[PDB]
């Protein structure tokens, strides 16, 4: 009976950084939406983290956000020949702030916003954010409408008001064209989990509600009293 | 400062917090080791369950008031103790052989009964614990089973993908929506298949939520004393469902030729310690 | 200043780490604490709650609800085996989508004693005895009751009590058996046989339905952590 | 008699990092098995470490794994002209986990798996792993079959269930093609060694069993009473 | 914390552990300084060895039980002290002039003798120490030598490369496999050359494993009290061989014309404190 | 913060180091400790166990088992030398695949006293005396018994006792002699000569076989560590 559980705790089950978003943004003139890359902060994009959160109804944690920003070189002509290091800027936007329309905008100063400048060839950039919500818990399921007359959106997409992370390059790149990809990682710590609930049997299809297709319970075996194999797979 | 502790194998570790924020420290990851029947009289309407039957007290906790220690309201008008505590009886659903299942949505299922739909129609906020008691009259030659479960925040998926759901199809006014043993083909209705329980989870895995069994052999009724579970302490009852009952028969009822075939099922909920806040002269509808 | 030396392990991003980091919202007070009921502490408390296991998991039955109801027909059989399954809590079709299995599937190694409680959903007047036997890996699955009797077993009187429970014991060469059990670190077969034959009176229906609930006993443990091979995705779903 | 042994201990004989594997993986599209490089964790690949382990029957140690990941440039055309630093990702897979089929797969998130991202031009990446087995000792010799009916594999290849290390690039490399080689090093510490046994006289031929060809005992000298040379090799 | 120690040449070193894991510290690398003959009566069958002969007690330890301090089983049924402790005698191998050598595999060499092959045929686990005693009747004009050795985990290589071995060729049922002084040409048999001892090691280097010499000048018999050596505390005896006897004559036997030429060799093992676990109604074959 | 300076030795991978490193399996408990017998502490305890040395290592004999058996024919010789070898425990053909040599071959420097125990495998009635002499490096190998007598020697009566042991003494200019001994830091020759001649009676076979066991005495030490020039490979063997 001296086999107690340490790696089954609520911390070690949830203190592992999972990838949440995959962005892509170039560094050239023309098509200004390709220069920056916006993302409203969900946890519902990637599945590998979503199933771990949707075992509990409510949560409350502090987080550790990290970014592995890597870049390539775009094909074609007029390439760099030689290229200094290129730095990236990650800006958080709170709910209700002014967003930049494009790159080199007026609003990229970020006096109040917690921007962070990161150089390539270094360690991945890291920050900590506390339990930030108006409510007392990050509710993973909200069985209720938005308006009191029962219209509007339905589901968890009413208390997910966490603003956006808008990333951009801060070099002009006079000669060449080069994309970069952003990979956001969430590692929640000091986690508390309330009201457990079953895992999702059906596959995920949306990031707005709990839509699903009716799937089978388990896989099929041969008979009611099938014991599998009596000897190995040979002969 | 200068702390020393133990690690999971003398051996120690000295970690200091170098930052002025509580959410900037590392993760903790360390532990410091003719017959007698009971009769619930609530309000002015009693029940009679059994002497031998267990009563499931929610998620461990009894339903209680919201004290001044954890209130965020401005002014707190009165809560009634007799006017809204009665054992209100809803409509009687009828159990047949091939009956799939039934569900309810209780903050929007008591809007017509008594003053519970006459207090929450005026006040903005709301908070109440519930004392569900579901019963079916048994006999010794009427084999069959039942499962009740009060799932909290039972977000239900729509029948057709890239659609929302409609309030007419999610809840009903006095009736319990059936649980098609097959798949609904609707364009705006709910995906009401019975082997996925609406939410998409496995229907065998509904036993985490407070649950009780109404096995016709050894039980006549079932009583779940559910507590108020919500993140925010107070939220309006017309745009939020606190939980959801689900009565799913796992074993179908099989009578004989000379036996009764109209076995009913009733639900007799009763709100415990119902509090209200924010009186606005509204009269919602 | 201080002449440090950068060891190997510098400028890396090991995922399962525990490092400090500066705060992005400095001096940000939080909402005060509330007592929501059901504050779970360890994940294994979900694997102590019973979840029905789909024992009749046949191909036609799995899609239907009738995969959880195991048939116990009344008559003179005395040879029929109501059910049999290898007790592999991780790979076996019977236990994998059950709550015990889903938490277990997250963790690579499993050590403990599983408990199967078989409820009888049947007429009050019905009476019968069933022998449920955990046969350890030994040699070959039990095929007749005399073979099952030798292995650890419980005789359950359906009439005297519904819900007889078998705590399958932990007998194993190694402290931990991998969830993806191989021939080595595998587990023994579990089977149920008629002892007297169900005796149902004229007024009640002869057929009855028995269901199986599976939850780990108190002494259960997990050892590693890994991706669940049950859920997947293709693109960034929007 | 004051010539006691310190460098003859079980630690200093076995606390030296030996190379265990040599991988090679490109960074181009097409032939997706050339993008990543898998390795089931043996110690039986390289001989220089294998003979040191096969002096003792059982062992129990904690390890220090290190990787000197170096890369070249592949010949041909469409070369980089200029190239930022390229980072590598080393992922451990436990026994019984989902493996990636190719690069840019869904399973490269590694929420539970202990991945490690390493940048070129830095110190070699390092990690510690404890005594991880189901048994009480890493048995170097298992004189027994797998199945109880005496079939299946025979030898040490039944208790070596340690999963795999799958390495990949995490840059797209839009222009060029470039391979990289992985060199895994094992340095066991806190070593305990049970039941010593003779060194292997014959050369090694396999990494699955103790196959061998019958070799001579020693080399041949001239006679029974040959003392070698009586004077130097001159005259 | 803040430790000070010595190094191998005042001079010291202060190293701290900065991590919360026991396997993350550095390596330790520091030390803190008509005639009388004995008769073994085990079970109900004795022997008579010598007064002057040494008995090699395994790897130093006497064979003992598996206590509750290091058990990982669930339930522990009984172990017999009289029924399986007798000095079982195997078949008598015959020593000639050009005899190469013989071996055995003892967990699968006692399957027919007594109840030791009638307890392990039922129970799943198994654990037993052995008390091998090999004897050959001597005379003063029968020069020759012998080496016995109980090598543990004697993995034997196949005759042909990129093949496995077969259970019929690795062990035998009642007979000892010969050790060809040359090389076997088989496609699935064992590589049974005598100057590599099967495992590929030098046959002169078999003296680490508990060994004894049966030199015909100064010794008549040899007794090795081998202990149970395995990593796991309990493993099945039908898919695992605990150790291996090897009787290799280093010096051939040279008699004269008027002398006996049928010198035999017997082995008389006896399992000491044999424990069993996991009774399954199996009856293996 | 702290203004350190990166000394030379930064971002390197010296193999014979001792540095800390973060753990990849955090909070991972282990299997508890078991007492397997034969827990060796130092490697030199393998070099204290005797291993037969192939003294008759002739070209035809090495392939055969008859390389460990040294001939001691019975007759009037009184000049024949049973065996002679330079006492180089590392390079010499006689001692290199023996257990003492194999551990020694791993370590570059050797210091201690070797012990050779020569057992006699022969008829009980046989009786003879042999002089085994360690001649120090001095000048030339002993070629007749009178030359051998001067150097340290033991007279062994085969009849009175089998297994006479010679502890070859450590007489050397330097504390440590390299395993790859050169003319400098070399070791003296060891030889065995008949003293009386084996006397075997009519009923026993005249020929007898003597074998040699070599193990280091308690005071043996190693000083460096290096690749063994005995085992090799070509590719990654699969
Ligand atoms: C460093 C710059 C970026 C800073 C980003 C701000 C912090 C990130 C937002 C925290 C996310 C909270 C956790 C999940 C919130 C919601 O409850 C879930 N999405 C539920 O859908
Ligand atoms: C940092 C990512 C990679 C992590 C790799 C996991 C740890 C490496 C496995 C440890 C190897 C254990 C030592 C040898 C095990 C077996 O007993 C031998 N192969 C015997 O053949």
């Amino acid at each position: 009976n001296y086999h107690s559980r340490t790696e089954s705790s609520i911390e070690n089950f949830l203190c592992r950084a999972a990838c949440v978003y995959i962005a892509t943004y170039k560094s050239a003139g023309g098509t200004p939406t390709e220069r920056y890359a916006s993302w409203r902060i969900n946890t519902r994009q990637m599945v590998q983290l979503r199933r771990k959160f949707e075992l509990f109804t409510y949560l409350r944690f502090d987080m550790e956000i990290t970014f592995v920003i890597t870049s390539t070189q775009d094909p074609g002509t007029q390439l760099a020949q030689d290229m200094p290091v290129l730095t990236h800027q990650i800006m958080y936007i709170p709910p209700g702030g002014p967003v930049p329309n494009s790159a080199t905008d007026f609003a990229w100063q970020s006096s109040t916003n917690p921007s962070i400048f990161w150089t390539e060839g270094c360690a991945p950039a890291r920050m900590s954010v506390p339990f930030i919500s108006i409510g007392n818990a990050y509710s993973n399921f909200y069985d209720g409408w938005s308006h009191f007359t029962q219209e509007g959106v339905y589901g968890f997409n009413s208390l997910n008001n966490m603003g956006h992370i808008y990333v951009r390059h801060v070099n002009e790149q006079s000669l060449g064209v080069s994309t970069s990809t952003l990979r956001v990682y969430f590692k929640p710590k000091h986690v508390r989990a309330w009201v457990p609930r079953p895992p999702r049997l059906s596959p995920y299809v949306k990031s707005s509600n709990v839509n699903f297709k009716p799937t089978a319970v388990t896989t099929e075996r041969k008979d009611i009293n099938d014991v599998g194999t009596l000897r190995p797979v040979g002969y | 400062g200068a702390q020393v502790s133990t690690q999971k194998t003398t051996i120690h570790y000295t970690n200091i917090n170098y930052y002025k924020d509580a959410a900037s420290n590392s993760a903790n990851r360390q532990d410091f080791t003719s017959d007698r029947v009971r009769s619930i009289t609530l309000g002015n309407s009693t029940i009679t369950t059994q002497e031998c039957a267990n009563v499931v007290v929610g998620y461990g906790v009894w339903p209680s008031y919201l004290q001044d220690n954890e209130a965020t309201a401005e002014d707190q008008p009165t809560q009634p103790d007799v006017a809204t505590c009665r054992f209100y009886t809803l409509d009687s659903i009828q159990w047949q052989k091939e009956s799939d299942g039934w569900w309810w949505k209780f903050p929007e299922a008591l809007k017509n009964m008594g003053l519970f739909g006459q207090n929450m129609e005026y006040h903005y906020l709301g908070r109440s614990g519930y004392t569900i008691h579901v019963q079916c009259n048994a006999s010794k030659f009427h084999q069959g089973c039942l499962l009740v479960v009060c799932v909290p925040e039972a977000e239900m998926g729509c029948s057709d993908v890239e659609r929302e759901v409609v309030a007419a199809s999610l809840s009903s006014e006095d009736t319990a929506k059936s649980f098609s043993r097959t798949e609904s083909n609707g364009q705006h209705t709910v995906q009401t298949v019975v082997y996925n329980a609406g939410m998409g989870v496995g229907v065998g895995n509904l036993t985490i939520f407070p649950h009780q069994w109404i096995n016709l052999r050894t039980n006549n009724s079932a009583t779940i004393v559910m507590p108020y579970i919500n993140s925010v302490p107070m939220d309006n009852m017309f745009r939020h469902y606190n939980f959801t009952l689900m009565i799913i028969p796992f074993a179908k009822l099989e009578y004989t030729e000379q036996a009764s075939n109209y076995v009913p099922i009733t639900v007799t909920v009763a709100p415990m310690c119902a509090e209200y806040n924010g009186l606005r002269l509204a009269s919602h509808q | 200043g201080l002449p440090t030396m950068l060891t190997p392990g510098s400028n890396q991003f090991l995922t399962s780490d525990d490092f400090q980091s500066p705060s992005a919202m400095p001096q940000f007070d939080v909402t005060p604490e509330m007592k929501i009921p059901g504050e779970v502490h360890n994940l294994m408390e979900i694997a102590e709650v019973d979840s029905v296991v789909p024992v009749n998991n046949t191909k036609e039955n799995i899609n239907s609800m009738e995969a959880y109801r195991i048939p116990v027909t009344g008559g003179d059989q005395l040879h029929t085996q109501v059910f049999g399954f290898q007790m592999q809590p991780g790979l076996n079709s019977v236990f994998k989508r059950t709550l015990l299995g889903e938490i277990l599937n997250y963790y690579a190694h499993w050590s403990g004693s599983v408990k199967l409680t078989f409820v009888f959903c049947g007429s009050a007047m019905a009476t019968g005895k069933f022998l449920l036997a955990y046969s350890p890996p030994g040699a070959s699955p039990p095929q007749n009751r005399k073979q099952a009797m030798l292995g650890t077993h419980v005789i359950w009187d359906v009439g005297l009590q519904s819900s007889c429970v078998l705590c399958i014991p932990w007998i194993s060469q190694t402290h931990y058996r991998l969830v993806q059990q191989d021939e080595y670190t595998s587990a023994g077969y579990v089977t149920c046989w008629y002892q007297t034959g169900l005796i149902v009176p004229p007024g009640a229906p002869p057929s009855c339905t028995i269901l199986c609930f599976a939850s780990a006993c108190n002494d259960f443990s997990v050892r590693n952590l890994r991706d669940t091979p049950f859920i997947e995705q293709t693109q960034l779903l929007q």
